[PDB]
């Protein structure tokens, strides 16, 4: 089963170089080229290049002079990497495989790296307590750079009612997000609901308690 | 003897039962005395208690709560003080020792328990408890609590041992003939004030006994009913001032003793500071520092504020942070050190959007008005347009520059809107250069003399393109004419290094008060100090010859041999642990009362009382 | 350049109906355009290569038709599983391409928000900051305005919002407004209140604290 799988950081700061790794599996790089392909919110999709079967690359024309992606494959590997970045080069960033060869029909796809460009610092998230007075609870995740941040309750064992809703960007610069979820105000007494957050970037783990 | 706190978790489980079960052991192994509470709690069956046959005195209460433990070996415990309660009044609570399992505490062995000093006694819903119903607690009580007792027994879950013939009334603590209640009040003589060894009254105790006696001296009771000076009983401490009838002040009484607990030690025991007031405390207050008297550790009311060394920029919380900024300035509140250096840098004004810290309000700056030393450097290359001094630094003492910036400054102030340094308490400068640049409006920098402040050789100065000297003289931006020829940090008279007269406090002046003056002063060493206030100004001539009521000319009120004294002595102990009174005369001079004046005399003899 | 216009931007239907997207070439390219179908926080997914050819593993529902210039991707009867965004790419020109999307909205009854209103954790308030959370859970459609009151004073420029997207199970979306002032604005003031308008409310609804 063909399957493709990316490496790479979060945070680049601008002027300095991305680089991601895709890893392949259930098919042969000498057979088949491996695109690059970015999405950006205001951007939509975007092709920026490819290196094809042969070890030949082509790269989108905005990119021609900063773009390099090389290949291994013996070790299944293809190396993207993008000099220079700016802001506005912030995105997910996907690999993929077409269905037939030569072509452009991108069956198969990477998981993605979220690439954020930015010059600011890492920062873990602070987490306070949202308490109820049918009730609503929830946790305020605040301050928190780079995205993402990904919030399960009481360790997944509930996932009724749950919303956690997007990020925001505070003008500090910072992500907050909220996370709440809903149950009958009769458990308020007797069952302990618990958010857990985790913010991978900074290796941020926080657990909360949250009652009246 | 070894001595314990005890704790006052009251019903609160630590942790799981075996978890709380160690910390009760932690707690109390090896215990003779608790000052504070003995409380046995969770305690499941099987469990070893046998460390409790060590303790002896509980100051505060007796909880023994929701046990499982048939048996709990309290075996020598004499007294419970009940200098605190648990609920309402009492001073030992025993209280639902069973679970679901309906198997709780049979045995609680008290069998020397003669003495409640304080509250009362409740007993609840102990199913497995024996013989403690027997107990005639009139003998252990104090009849004042009597009233307030909560008493219910009702075995339900198994048979009990019966008491021995030999227990009196067959009251009992558990089996056995060593397990009888000892009775030493209810059996007394009429004449018997307290306690007794026996019904007979040449047996009978000193007042001073708790529990029993083996002797009618106050040195032979079992424990005292308050303190324990050595082997004698006595109703507090000696003190450790005592009016010397001879000296007319409180002198250092040689047999002085502290108090600790309800003993009456020579030296507090290890780790123990003496308060302000003879007790042994575990650690000063927050108004006090540490201190060593005599061998003896005590606790002095700070000064100032009291000594709070905090990390420099870089170090410990600021670590990685590039100035003092919005965020950091917070926990720089009531420092006095600084362990490293301080930067005050634009970006702290500006705000940075990298750290995300938000701009920094100037006024926040007064934080550091604490700050009386920094091991590290001062770097400031940012300030407050408006403020015309460096402030928040009004009180920086020292700069010893052990780190200094580019390996090179101790001190740094760069292309700021100030037009003075006021750095009034800077004193010394240990290691590092200093530079002065930049300052449009900067106008006192070169009236100091650096190399008095330098503490190393090859220590440079250099200031460069600040105000212009010239500028500086012509706009009368120099020394107060009251400074020493050494300089000054700014106009004012508090900014001389040193003055051409004399100072009164932080600040330069002409004269002191020596004739003429409100608070009359006297000169020491170029230093106006005042007049002890019970000194009368003298008109035309000096008030005093020195600190002190005995160094004065004439007294203000009244006078105590050679003393000069708002008030005469009145209340004050004495040696023979008697009170001392003193009245006054016509000519306001305190002469002692008649012996038997116990609550004063208006005048001499048994004529006036 | 080619471009490729997809529209609806939104496409709004209820579940069973017929839908159609329309994605149209600024160039005549043959049957050269393939359809893609990206659920929140997926990789895109290939539904459709070259106009028309079906794609295995691709529910039989999805179809497409066209050439030259127009090109359609339909469904015949809409799924909760259908929604996403859907995107069309060119395979004609180089270098291949991609429309803006149109956005799948599946309709269903009103519904009014339940609403809740937080004050701020004491544990934040420690920060010196306060946010303050007005929370309007599974209402549609997606319009809904929240309005911040200060001792009837009304708050701008001062709130944050974000909505989730629509709930696979029952349709609908939630909203979540953040105030944040400093800890001195949150104590100089009394009243804090959330205003919520919306079609399933018959007058606004005011949630509040003190
Ligand atoms: C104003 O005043 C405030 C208050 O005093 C100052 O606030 C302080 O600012 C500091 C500087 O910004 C800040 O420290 C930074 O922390 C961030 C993020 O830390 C968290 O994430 C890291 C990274 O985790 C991941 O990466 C590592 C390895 O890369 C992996 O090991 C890890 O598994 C993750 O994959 C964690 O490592 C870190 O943990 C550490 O801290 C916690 C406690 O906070 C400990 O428990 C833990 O054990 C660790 O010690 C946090 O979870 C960091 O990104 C940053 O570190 C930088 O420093 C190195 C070397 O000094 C530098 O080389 C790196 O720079 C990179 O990034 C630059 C942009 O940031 C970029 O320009 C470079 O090119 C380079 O790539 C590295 O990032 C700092 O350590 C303090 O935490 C913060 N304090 C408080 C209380 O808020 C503020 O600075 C002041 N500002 C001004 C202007 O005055
Ligand atoms: C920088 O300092 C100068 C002088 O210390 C300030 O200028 C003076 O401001 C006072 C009022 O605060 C006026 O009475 C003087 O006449 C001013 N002197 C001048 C203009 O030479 C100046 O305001 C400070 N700069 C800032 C930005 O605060
Ligand atoms: C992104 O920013 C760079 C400038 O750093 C610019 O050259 C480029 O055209 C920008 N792209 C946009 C705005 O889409
Ligand atoms: C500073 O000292 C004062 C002393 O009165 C105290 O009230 C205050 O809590 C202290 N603050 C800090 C941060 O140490
Ligand atoms: C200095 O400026 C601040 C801000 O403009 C102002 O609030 C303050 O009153 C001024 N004067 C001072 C601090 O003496």
């Amino acid at each position: 089963q063909v399957q493709l799988k990316q490496s790479g950081p979060g945070l680049v700061q601008p002027s300095q170089s991305l680089s991601i790794t895709c890893t392949v599996s259930g098919f042969d790089l000498t057979d088949y080229g491996v695109h690059w392909v970015r999405q950006s919110p205001g951007k939509g999709l975007e092709w920026l290049g490819v290196i094809w079967s042969g070890g030949n690359t082509d790269y989108n024309t905005p990119f021609t002079s900063r773009l390099s992606i090389n290949k291994d494959n013996s070790k299944s590997q293809v190396f993207f990497k993008m000099n220079s970045l700016q802001s506005n080069d912030t995105a997910i960033y996907y690999c993929a495989r077409a269905l037939t060869y030569y072509d452009y029909e991108f069956a198969y796809w990477g998981q993605g790296t979220l690439v954020t460009v930015s010059a600011a610092s890492t920062k873990g998230p602070s987490v306070f307590p949202l308490a109820p007075s049918t009730a609503a609870l929830g946790c305020l995740v605040k301050d928190y750079f780079p995205e993402p941040v990904t919030v399960s309750w009481n360790s997944g064992a509930l996932t009724s009612g749950v919303h956690t809703f997007p990020a925001v960007l505070q003008s500090s610069g910072l992500y907050s997000l909220s996370s709440v979820v809903t149950v009958p105000s009769s458990s308020l007494g007797t069952q302990t609901y618990i958010c857990n957050v985790n913010h991978k970037p900074s290796n941020t783990k926080v657990d909360k308690k949250v009652e009246p | 003897k070894k001595v314990c706190q005890g704790t006052s978790n009251k019903l609160t489980q630590l942790g799981t039962f075996e978890d709380h079960f160690l910390s009760l052991q932690r707690m109390f192994n090896n215990c003779e005395v608790v000052l504070g509470n003995l409380e046995i709690t969770y305690v499941q069956r099987n469990y070893d208690l046998s460390f409790l046959k060590t303790i002896q005195e509980v100051a505060g209460y007796v909880l023994i709560a929701l046990n499982t433990v048939e048996r709990i070996p309290l075996e020598n415990l004499q007294i419970i003080r009940g200098n605190m309660y648990y609920e309402n009044s009492y001073a030992l609570a025993v209280l639902s020792n069973y679970d679901a399992n309906k198997t709780g505490l049979k045995e609680l062995p008290m069998r020397n328990l003669q003495e409640i000093l304080h509250g009362a006694v409740r007993f609840s819903n102990n199913p497995a408890l024996c013989n403690v119903e027997s107990i005639q607690w009139r003998d252990i009580v104090s009849s004042d609590f009597l009233s307030n007792m909560s008493m219910d027994f009702q075995n339900h879950l198994g048979s009990c041992q019966k008491c021995d013939p030999s227990c009196p009334n067959g009251s009992c603590w558990g089996a056995g003939e060593e397990n009888c209640q000892k009775l030493t009040k209810i059996i007394c003589a009429q004449q018997c004030s307290g306690r007794c060894r026996g019904k007979s009254p040449s047996d009978c105790c000193h007042n001073q006994c708790a529990a029993g006696c083996t002797g009618p001296r106050e040195s032979d009771c079992l424990v005292c009913r308050k303190f324990r000076d050595e082997a004698t009983c006595k109703d507090t401490c000696p003190p450790l001032m005592l009016y010397n009838p001879t000296t007319y002040q409180m002198d250092v009484n040689p047999e002085g003793k502290y108090s600790f607990g309800a003993t009456c030690v020579k030296k507090c025991p290890r780790n123990y500071v003496v308060t302000d007031h003879g007790s042994c405390v575990r650690a000063c207050g927050a108004d006090s520092y540490e201190m060593e008297e005599d061998g003896v550790r005590k606790c002095k009311k700070c000064e100032g504020p009291c000594r709070k060394v905090c990390n420099g920029i870089g170090i410990g919380e600021f670590k990685d942070s590039l100035s003092i900024n919005a965020t950091n300035i917070k926990h720089f509140k009531n420092c006095t050190s600084i362990s490293g250096d301080l930067h005050i840098l634009p970006v702290a004004f500006r705000g940075d959007s990298f750290t995300h810290t938000p701009p920094l309000d100037p006024q926040e700056l007064d934080i550091l008005k604490t700050v009386k030393e920094i091991t590290g450097f001062l770097l400031i290359q940012a300030w407050p347009e408006n403020r015309t001094d460096l402030h928040a630094f009004e009180n920086l003492e020292i700069i010893r520059g052990r780190t200094k910036q580019h390996g090179q400054f101790s001190l740094a102030v760069v292309s700021l809107n100030i037009t003075s340094l006021g750095l009034r308490s800077l004193k010394e400068i240990s290691d590092g250069d200093v530079i002065i640049s930049g300052n449009k409006n900067l106008c006192y920098a070169n009236t100091i003399n650096w190399k008095k402040l330098f503490g190393t050789s090859g220590q440079k100065t250099k200031i460069i393109s600040n105000r212009g000297e010239n500028s500086c003289k012509a706009t009368g931006q120099v020394c107060h004419a009251l400074c020493s020829p050494e300089g000054c940090w700014g106009p004012e008279p508090r900014d001389c290094v040193s003055c051409r007269n004399v100072s009164r406090g932080r600040e330069c002046v002409d004269k002191c008060k020596l004739l003429e003056g409100e608070p009359r002063e006297f000169v020491e060493n170029s230093e106006c100090i005042q007049c002890h206030p019970e000194c009368l100004p003298q008109a035309m001539n000096i008030t005093c010859t020195g600190r002190g009521p005995d160094n004065c000319i004439q007294c203000a009120h009244y006078i105590d041999g050679p003393h000069c004294v708002k008030t005469c002595p009145a209340g004050v102990m004495g040696e023979n642990n008697t009170l001392v009174w003193k009245y006054a005369d016509a000519g306001h001079v305190c002469h002692l009362c008649h012996p038997n004046c116990t609550y004063g005399c208006t005048g001499p003899g048994l004529r006036g009382c | 350049d080619i471009l490729l216009t997809q529209s609806p931007v939104i496409l709004s239907v209820s579940p069973g109906e017929r839908v159609s997207f329309s994605c149209r070439a600024s160039q005549s390219i043959g049957t050269n355009i393939h359809w893609y179908q990206q659920r929140t926080n997926g990789s895109p997914r290939l539904l459709i290569k070259y106009a028309d050819e079906s794609i295995d593993g691709i529910p039989s529902r999805f179809s497409g038709s066209g050439s030259g210039t127009d090109f359609t991707l339909s469904i015949n009867s809409v799924e909760s599983e259908d929604i996403a965004d859907y995107y069309c790419q060119q395979n004609n020109n180089w270098p291949t391409t991609f429309g803006a999307g149109t956005k799948l909205e599946l309709k269903r009854t009103v519904a009014a928000p339940s609403v809740f209103i937080f004050p701020p954790s004491d544990e934040q308030l420690k920060s010196g900051t306060a946010s303050v959370v007005c929370l309007l859970n599974n209402f549609y459609p997606r319009e809904a305005k929240v309005q911040w009151k200060v001792d009837n004073a009304l708050q701008s420029g001062n709130s944050q919002e974000s909505v989730t997207e629509q709930d696979s199970k029952d349709s609908t979306y939630s909203l979540s407004s953040t105030l944040t002032l400093s800890k001195a604005d949150y104590e100089k003031h009394k009243v804090y209140a959330c205003e919520v308008t919306h079609q399933g409310l018959s007058s606004p609804v005011t949630k509040s604290f003190n």
